[PDB]
DNA sequence: GGCTTTCGTCAACCCTTTGCTTATCTTCCCT
């Protein structure tokens, strides 16, 4: 009687973000786009370390990837390219009963508040991580079908109610609940200051030479599309004892506090899925999150 | 004990062979046992349905025992008994089947032979045994039987693995020159 | 007195990269010279030797395990185990671009010579894979043996197969002295008694357990002989270079 | 009376595509072909397997082959020919009674519909799975026999009528019906953005040290030719309760989705063949179904 | 009397992480 997911069941990710191009300008000079260029400093001071205090008076020599504003722009713009794709209901690995009976226990979803979270985590600038701290304004200008949109001041934590992200978020609904696909052209331009340093994703290395080696495409600092994706999907506010939000991953998991928000207690993806499949009524936010799962895709069988 | 492992190998379907199509498809079932290779070092492959037979106090099944210390060449010489020869000699039989199986044309001077190539298996035993001895690690390492290789042959299900194949990779000719 | 037909850059994929059991990358010599006979009957043009380059050459996979194909459920009576994945037989793809280069004799123009190359090699198929592309093959004579270096260094950029022959067995040297080891024919083990599930019913067929040689790897260039390069059928049931043993 | 099927019979494929190249172009200069490289990189996220809550707290770290457009170029280009090849009842190992009675039953094959479907899945793009959406505008330019055609907007679950593409399956039918080759070289171009990543076949390999890893072609992102070969043939509207176009298979059998259409209901390859030897009167889409399997090819063990 | 479907049967690893080769070039001479 109980409808047991396929083991090769997996959904692909329909929200896609390209690599986010650093450049330098200035609020008034936009239109001088200089790239970020990664440089390689070599950075010493001392040993540290939670143990071994006997090697504290030792010195420590690390070469690490830096990415600077120049002392002439005092503004760093984030280009990158979102791509909301629609079908988010269509399996491509696991289509058949389970995934379809899924799509039928969805079809009411509220796609409205999902689009416009997604749109808000591009347009509020928590695609820009760490470099939104010492940023004097954040303006972001999201051109979606050749549509100029400007955002100044949104704050991060919740999602406040305004008419130009839900104006985008009725066709990014458009697209998620139905076919097709939409793509947002999103340039984020940030007081940061002059020559403030800026950061973006850093490569993940085994072979070490280099302690910080930051990610560039052809030398100019970039943004992993990884890292847009996790913060488009920076709209789970619905897990157990939910004070900010969190990622949306299948188990409510994120990797630096250590924790996994939705596992554990009933409340994880795979569970959701399979009390929604097997005819037992989720809640609004229930199919939000499990919808969201499906956005950002993944692999739920086995 | 040997013998009772012979005999337990002839209760079952009972095949020993040195070359087989059982390699290239695991639904052939072609199992050719070729008396002229035979020689101290030739590694000896044997068939049951299932990889079946019982195992002895150390844990081994006949492919161990009859592929370590020569030993499979001390009972086709008759160094353990001309009986013992009978025993080997009745699992040794040349099955043929040819579906599921290459089959080519070679030319033999005016005219054609249907050539089916199948496997040496004291190349594939011997030659996975040696490049990982002798430390050759120009190759490549294929399972043979799938996701449980002992309805395929009692050496991939022993030999879980993979066994060691050429990397016959030919050097490329860098185009901008 | 020698004449050739050159086909330059022949990129084919899809080739069946699974030369034996214990060879899998360049197809050997037995499958060129069975590209060669396959032309002799088709094309009519009768070929003594091909003499086979490589420009370029990757098997599909990484660098200690061969990309397996994704199998299709196509036997007969196994409906009902169709919506499962198929079990995967070993088969290894490549893909490459040769330049093949065929002795034959003609008396005819050298255009319809190509013509009758360019329309087999339209509907060949280079060791399984499917030709994509190649250049209109050339026609070169090889009168002297300056005449044959012309055709030799014609193939450039290619690396050609030269023999270099088996010291004691295929292990041992291929670790010692560092050489590849293909198939240059088969061994014969038994008559085959049952015809009716094979090609032909009259063509007499055998059992084969491929029979290896050692080979290098040269540029056409810096081979000395273009006959140690040119491989044709031997009266072994094996092939073999025309110059022999290279040294 | 009951003419047995041959236990190891087999057909030659008769659709044979080469390997999808990428390049990079702009919708501009779509002359400026360059080589989309595989890249490698490391990814950090959260795993959530199915079973895995215990562990769903910490890191995951897989390195994976990616393929992205370079971000001055915002057009993927594709390149493969497709050989269609005649002769396609002669069985190179089925005996000459079977098969030979198989063909005689299978001239009233209207090949004009397997040509429009083949060169259909050809030109509307079908062979760029995950990478046909988010697409701006496709176009596929076909060239065969010195003459050029150019395809903006077709829609790929269906084949409408349209005279291009019926005009090169004239040519496709008469190839197939009768005897020689043709060969059409297909240029894909999909207006897929500034760097927008682009998707090549990945690999069925055991790679320790890539998660993901792609086919390359001297490094260059290429796709498997059999892929191309399963999208051209991917025709079939004709199994029990037809929804959308799944490939030619001898059971109908998308081993992706893990459903066989055409397994069990007396539908298959098999059935239909023996019907068609044994005098069975065969109907015309169950006849362009068997045919389109002997384009295909394959051994029939049985 | 085969014949075709589905369920039961039988297993168990020690792995290694780039080169293979390495490209087709001017002296005499007289017109």
């Amino acid at each position: 009687t109980k409808l047991k997911a396929p083991a090769v069941l997996a959904y692909s990710r329909k929200i896609n973000p390209t690599n986010a191009l650093m450049f330098a300008v200035n609020w008034s000079d936009r239109d001088n786009t200089t790239a970020v260029m990664v440089g390689t400093k070599t950075v010493a001071g001392t040993q540290s370390v939670r143990g071994n205090p006997n090697d504290a008076d030792k010195g420590n020599i690390q070469t690490v990837n830096f990415a600077n504003l120049p002392h002439n722009k005092n503004t760093l713009l984030v280009k990158y390219n979102v791509k909301f794709v629609g079908d988010v209901f269509k399996a491509e690995l696991g289509g058949g009963e389970y995934s379809n009976t899924l799509q039928t226990a969805l079809e009411n979803t509220d796609f409205g508040t999902l689009a416009y979270r997604y749109v808000y985590n591009i347009a509020a600038g928590r695609t820009l991580w760490r470099n939104r701290v010492g940023a004097e304004s954040i303006e972001t200008v999201i051109t979606v079908n050749d549509q100029t949109f400007t955002f100044s001041d949104l704050l991060v934590n919740e999602f406040d109610e305004d008419v130009d992200v839900a104006e985008i978020a009725d066709m990014v609904a458009g697209v998620l609940s139905g076919e097709g696909f939409v793509t947002l052209k999103v340039e984020h331009y940030m007081l940061l200051g002059e020559g403030s340093e800026v950061f973006p994703s850093q490569e993940f290395v085994e072979n070490s030479k280099l302690s910080k080696q930051l990610f560039d495409l052809n030398g100019q600092a970039a943004m992993h599309d990884q890292k847009i994706g996790n913060a488009i999907r920076t709209i789970d506010t619905w897990y157990e004892d939910a004070t900010t939000p969190i990622a949306v991953e299948p188990y409510g998991s994120v990797v630096r506090n250590g924790v996994a928000y939705r596992a554990g207690n009933k409340t994880d993806l795979f569970t959701l899925m399979d009390g929604a499949v097997n005819g037992k009524s989720l809640t609004e936010e229930d199919q939000m999150f499990v919808t969201a799962n499906l956005i950002r895709g993944g692999v739920f069988g086995g | 004990m040997i013998k009772e492992m012979i005999e337990d190998f002839i209760s079952k379907g009972g095949l020993i062979f040195t070359h087989s199509g059982r390699y290239t498809n695991t639904n052939n079932s072609c199992f050719i046992f070729n008396k002229n290779d035979i020689g101290v070092d030739t590694k000896v492959d044997m068939y049951t349905p299932k990889s079946a037979g019982i195992k002895n106090e150390e844990g081994e099944n006949l492919w161990q025992v009859l592929n370590k210390a020569n030993m499979f060449y001390r009972i086709y010489s008759g160094e353990l008994g001309e009986e013992l020869q009978y025993l080997l000699k009745s699992c040794c039989t040349a099955k043929e089947d040819v579906t599921t199986l290459p089959q080519i044309y070679f030319k033999n001077g005016e005219g054609y032979d249907i050539l089916v190539p199948i496997g040496n298996a004291h190349n594939l035993i011997s030659g996975t045994e040696y490049l990982w001895e002798h430390k050759y690690y120009n190759t490549f390492t294929q399972k043979l039987g799938g996701s449980n290789p002992q309805n395929c042959t009692h050496a991939c299900n022993k030999m879980r693995g993979g066994f060691k194949q050429f990397n016959c990779t030919p050097p490329q000719v860098e185009d901008n020159y | 007195m020698r004449k050739f037909i050159i086909v330059k850059n022949v990129k084919v994929d899809g080739i069946n990269a699974k030369s034996s059991d214990i060879t899998v990358g360049m197809p050997p010599a037995t499958t060129f010279c069975g590209l060669g006979e396959t032309m002799s009957i088709k094309t009519g043009i009768v070929v003594k030797a091909v003499s086979y380059g490589s420009v370029k050459f990757e098997v599909r996979g990484s660098r200690f395990n061969t990309s397996v194909t994704k199998f299709a459920w196509q036997d007969r009576g196994n409906g009902g185990k169709a919506n499962n994945n198929s079990p995967i037989q070993p088969k290894p793809l490549a893909d490459g671009v040769f330049t093949l280069c065929f002795e034959v004799e003609w008396e005819d123009c050298a255009e319809v010579l190509v013509d009758k190359v360019t329309n087999f090699i339209n509907t060949a198929r280079i060791a399984g894979g499917t030709i994509a592309s190649f250049n209109k093959p050339f026609v070169k004579v090889a009168k002297d043996a300056e005449e044959l270096a012309s055709v030799k260094n014609a193939m450039m950029p290619c690396y050609v197969v030269v023999d270099c022959g088996v010291e004691v067995n295929i292990f041992e040297d291929a670790v010692n002295r560092k050489l590849q080891p293909m198939v240059n024919g088969y061994k014969k083990l038994e008559k085959i008694v049952d015809n009716k599930h094979m090609r032909d019913k009259f063509t007499p067929a055998y059992l084969a357990t491929p029979t290896y040689t050692m080979i290098g790897y040269k540029m056409v260039s810096n081979v000395d002989n273009f006959d140690q390069a040119l491989w044709q059928y031997g009266e072994n049931t094996k092939v073999k270079t025309i110059g022999g043993i290279y040294n």
